[PDB]
């Protein structure tokens, strides 16, 4: 029940060193374990007892304790190793295993690559059913995230928004979509609506009317 | 080599009851340490409980969110270990892990052990989905086409329950162009997805295309004809 | 009157130290959460002596049992590290008590 902190995420480039730390609960009074969890794969055990790595783990992987904080550290880092990493501790104060909230290390080993919009507006059929659904279309990006922000003419959205995690392709690209609820009144009332997808501070902007 | 594979996943209602095995292979099953852990869709690994091996008392211990509903046990003769889940809870979604523990030199760590007591095995889940939704086909629309001389088209596949639901078009023979997206879990509980193809602004006129979604979880079959705005 | 005579110092030279793991660590000078730093003391107890008596500790039964004071060490938290590197708080073993130990016959 005591609560393991990790930074959510660490970017790096093939051949530099990703370092992760970890801090809380019982750090500093029982040792802490490290696991890999690479896209849909079971978690594997990466460092043990702080420092010691298992049979089989490149030794590029190794683990320090500073007492009140635990550090994994992956020297000249691969594309193999963008995964989750998560840290674990016996809690003494609750009695409970507890991992770490985990860290997701990206590996940027492809260039960049801007996503790809495409917006379509509510069909006919759909506002005759006094329902009404903007579909955003969002594929080819490198490196995997976006954040999608929509507009009602120029004014913000929140309300209604339904965006997907972001998905792998068989390019090695990544592909999302975000859908925006809307009544008929509310598409027929504005002059436009606009998905604004933006990709490593860049805006790709896709706009639809009535 | 060890081995452990998960079974007994599966989708119910709340208030619903599943009871998963963890088959084990490759080591003395029965002087381990045996866990369940679970990991929420998108989100971090969260211990469930552990029971001892029968030479350290063989005793169980829960997770908080846990306890009273869940109940571990095993079976050294048969290598298995297993999870009584009762009562479950739309929170109780996740795909469960079975585990080894490693590092347990003195049998029960002590008070004031700083090291042992790691995972060193993990089999590779099976998946729990606990929901209130009910099984329904899908609703489907047009995308109209509405420049590289090509037009975007396709169908938006809305309020579907469970996964998966297969679109295809003109029955199979158009693959070239088509990009069918991963589908929303919308916060009702039901499923839309877009399916859209690429195609030459030329054919908008000659072309028929027709968008085939298949339900198999509800029986449902919608053949949609595509067509522009005008 | 006590079965063991304790005494207390204020110990500000402390170099190394055990810590919690069991391992050998370096024990900081001075420390730093405000403004200005603080140098790093620990208070500490131990025995007099580990016979304050002649067959052991004060008050103890003789002719069933052997005794002898002993001191004993608790964890308090310090800044650390480890060959210069690793810089941290970590729990380590300081004198902090003078307990009887008994053994029978
Ligand atoms: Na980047």
């Amino acid at each position: 029940q005591s609560v393991l902190t990790q930074p959510p995420s660490v970017s790096v480039a093939p051949g530099q060193t990703a370092r992760i730390t970890c801090g809380g609960s019982s750090v500093g009074r029982k040792s802490v374990h490290w696991y890999q969890q690479s896209p849909g794969q079971a978690p594997v055990l990466v460092v043990y007892d702080d420092s010691d790595r298992p049979s089989g783990i490149p030794e590029r992987f190794s683990g320090s304790n500073s007492g009140d904080t635990a550090t994994l550290t992956i020297s000249r880092v691969e594309v193999g190793d963008e995964a989750d990493y998560y840290c674990q501790v016996w809690d003494i104060d609750s009695d409970h295993v507890v991992f770490g909230g985990g860290t997701k290390v990206t590996v940027l080993g492809q260039p960049k690559a801007a996503p790809s919009v495409t917006l379509f507006p509510p069909s006919s059929e759909e506002l005759q059913a006094n329902k009404a659904t903007l579909v955003c279309l969002i594929s080819d990006f490198y490196p995997g995230a976006v954040t999608v922000a929509w507009k009602a003419d120029s004014s913000p959205v929140k309300a209604g928004v339904e965006t997907t995690t972001p998905s792998k392709q068989s390019n090695n690209k990544y592909a999302a979509s975000s859908y925006l609820s809307l009544t008929p009144e509310q598409w027929k009332s504005h002059r436009s609506y606009s998905c604004q997808v933006t990709h490593e501070g860049s805006t790709v902007e896709k706009t639809v009317a009535p | 080599e060890v081995q452990l594979v998960e079974s007994g996943g599966g989708l119910v209602k709340p208030g619903g009851s599943l009871r998963l095995s963890c088959a084990a292979s490759g080591f003395t099953f029965s002087n381990a340490w045996m866990n369940w852990v679970r990991q929420a869709p998108g989100k971090g690994l969260e211990w469930v409980g552990r029971i001892k091996s029968k030479t350290d008392g063989g005793t169980t211990d829960y997770a908080a969110p846990v306890k009273g509903r869940f109940t571990i046990s095993r079976d050294d003769s048969k290598n298995t270990l297993y999870l009584q889940m009762n009562s479950l809870k739309t929170e109780d979604t996740a795909v469960y892990y079975c585990t080894t523990s490693g590092g347990l030199l003195y049998g029960s760590p002590s008070f004031g052990d700083y090291y042992g007591y790691w995972m060193d095995y993990w089999g590779q889940g099976t998946t729990v989905t606990v929901s209130s939704a009910s099984t329904k086909g899908p609703s489907v629309f047009p995308l109209a086409p509405s420049s590289g001389g090509t037009a975007a088209l396709g169908c938006l596949v809305k309020d579907y329950f469970p996964e998966p639901v297969t679109v295809s078009w003109n029955s199979g023979a158009l693959t070239s162009g088509v990009h069918t997206f991963p589908a929303v879990l919308q916060s009702s509980g039901l499923y839309s997805l877009s399916s859209v193809v690429t195609v030459p602004s030329s054919s908008l006129g000659t072309q028929t295309y027709i968008c085939n979604v298949n339900h198999k979880p509800s029986n449902t079959k919608v053949d949609k004809r595509v067509e522009p705005k005008s | 009157y006590s079965v063991c005579d304790s005494e207390s110092l204020w110990v500000t030279d402390k170099s190394s130290a055990i810590d919690i793991r069991g391992h050998q660590v370096t024990v900081l000078g001075e420390i730093k959460t405000g403004n200005s730093p603080v140098k790093q003391y620990f208070y500490e107890t131990r025995c007099k002596e580990a016979r304050p008596v002649k067959n052991g500790c004060r008050g103890i039964d003789d002719k069933h049992w052997n005794s002898q004071c002993k001191t004993s060490q608790t964890y308090v938290r310090a800044l650390t590290s480890e060959n210069n590197k690793l810089v941290g708080w970590r729990w380590i073993r300081i004198d902090t008590s003078c307990v009887c130990a008994l053994s029978r016959k």
